[PDB]
């Protein structure tokens, strides 16, 4: 996160880490949906450009953390994974369309003052707070600039969703449906986006007709990081409801 | 090094 | 169900630091 600030503790008590076995590390942020279902980019577990083809054996969740590389002893829980289930249709050819999947856990996780599920939205949710000026936050332990480097504690930025046609245009990429764009333009002042290993966490909004938090996005690409004229790309939650539901409802 | 290390049941 | 609603937060009618800046925006 670019231009961001430390979160509060269990400020974000949905946000999940995806940690590599071995080597040990930070692959992705991603984000608890209920005790036994964790919400993430496809690209963070499939990506062959780069080589990248993650299977269950290969990862671990980490749950209510706060500190990018202390072992919160107490706090933080880990779970192995049960199962892996990428968007059937994730368009990792040309421009990341469906860019999700869904990570079973072996075993539940329990709650506490530092893990919680957030909610998903439903047509309404996503009719009323997904308009162009209306913000929204992302966290994640990425990268704090394009190219210090990582932050030690779990950053916060709050970001306006744009409009369809100026995220158009201030790229080459083929946008879909499937997909929205966030951030201050360049004559707005304000600064701030996401950045390399932000990518799979959640962009929410609180709603303010009944007070919770719900996942309208997920961190999906960008072309840098807080740069001028250029926005970060998000995964449509809500339209890709559907899928999400199937996998839950049937496995 | 970067990452503390987790106890040994998960790794 | 008990979803999007933070123990630490508003369980306990608290708000965070910069959420109001959320809801400002939403007009
Ligand atoms: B994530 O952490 O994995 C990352 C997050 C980016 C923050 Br800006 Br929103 N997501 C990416 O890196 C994705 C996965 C593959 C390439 N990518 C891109 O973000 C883009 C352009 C792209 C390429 C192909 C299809 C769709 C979008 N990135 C770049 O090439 C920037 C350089 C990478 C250095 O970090």
């Amino acid at each position: 996160i670019v231009e961001g600030s430390d979160a509060e503790i269990g400020m974000s008590p949905w946000q999940v880490m995806l940690f590599r076995k071995s080597p040990q590390e930070l692959l992705c942020g991603a984000s608890l949906i209920s005790d036994r279902w964790v919400l993430t980019a496809a690209h963070c577990l499939l990506y062959p450009p780069w080589d990248k083809n993650f299977t269950e054996n290969d990862l671990l969740v980490r749950i209510g953390k706060h500190s990018r590389t202390r072992y919160e002893r107490n706090i933080e829980k880990i779970s192995m994974l049960e199962k892996i289930y990428i968007h059937p249709r994730y368009n990792w050819r040309e421009n990341l369309d469906r860019d999700i999947a869904l990570m079973k856990l072996k075993k539940p996780v329990a709650f506490s003052d530092y893990i919680h599920p957030v909610c998903l939205p439903d047509r309404e949710t996503a009719a009323s707070l997904l308009q162009a000026g209306y913000k929204g936050r992302v966290t994640g332990w990425g990268n704090l600039k394009e190219t210090k480097g990582q932050p030690s504690v779990l950053q916060v930025v709050n970001l306006p969703i744009v409009e369809r046609p100026v995220c158009k245009d201030s790229t080459r990429i083929r946008i879909t449906d499937n997909m929205f764009c966030a951030g201050y333009k360049p004559d707005e002042g304000k600064r701030g986006d996401a950045c390399e290993g932000d990518s799979g966490g959640p962009f929410v909004m609180k709603s303010p007709f009944n007070n919770r938090w719900y996942q309208m996005g997920i961190v999906s690409w960008g072309e840098g990081c807080d740069r001028d004229g250029k926005y970060g790309f998000y995964t449509h939650v809500f339209r890709l409801k559907k899928w999400i539901q199937k996998v839950i409802d049937q496995f | 090094g970067d990452f503390e290390e987790i106890p040994e049941e998960y790794l | 169900a008990d979803c999007g609603l933070r123990p630490l937060f508003e369980k306990k009618s608290l708000e965070d630091k910069t959420e109001r800046e959320l809801l400002e925006s939403y007009i």
